[PDB]
């Protein structure tokens, strides 16, 4: 698990698990 | 007076992730509008401007682009691929995977 693992998805699941993420916050920034 | 290259089907910008770049476009190489499928080198950007645009997703987006990108999808719909991947770099990596493997 490291930052390559998303850039080694394709778009379509890179924007699906990016809603996910963005919308449960787990580490999402409010700066 | 003449000057870009003619429209026959103008394409409105995409709601905010979209027009977010789209905006600061035309204020850079000062033109009219941003097609979604309207090239940056026909519209009348150089080198030059996709250096400074770089530094603006920077700021715009808070995260660490490259200028090869801009070039390699010279136009709002492409462009966008590219923020995706660099704003699920800000988040966790090791929460990512457990989201990701949840995902549909």
């Amino acid at each position: 698990m490291n930052n390559n693992e998303l850039t080694s998805l394709p778009l379509a699941e890179r924007k699906r698990l990016l809603e996910l993420a963005k919308a449960a916050k787990l580490s999402r920034q409010h700066y | 007076d003449h000057s870009s290259v003619i429209t026959q089907e103008y394409a409105a910008p995409q709601g905010e992730i979209e027009e977010q770049l789209a905006d600061i476009w035309q204020t850079i190489l000062k033109i009219d509008r941003i097609g979604r499928y309207d090239n940056f080198f026909e519209l009348g950007g150089h080198s030059l401007l996709v250096l400074q645009l770089q530094s603006r997703i920077n700021e715009i987006f808070d995260v660490d682009i490259s200028i090869q990108q801009l070039f390699a999808h010279p136009s709002i719909c492409q462009l966008e691929e590219c923020i995706i991947n660099a704003q699920l770099l800000q988040f966790d990596a090791d929460s990512l995977q457990d989201i990701y493997k949840s995902m549909e």
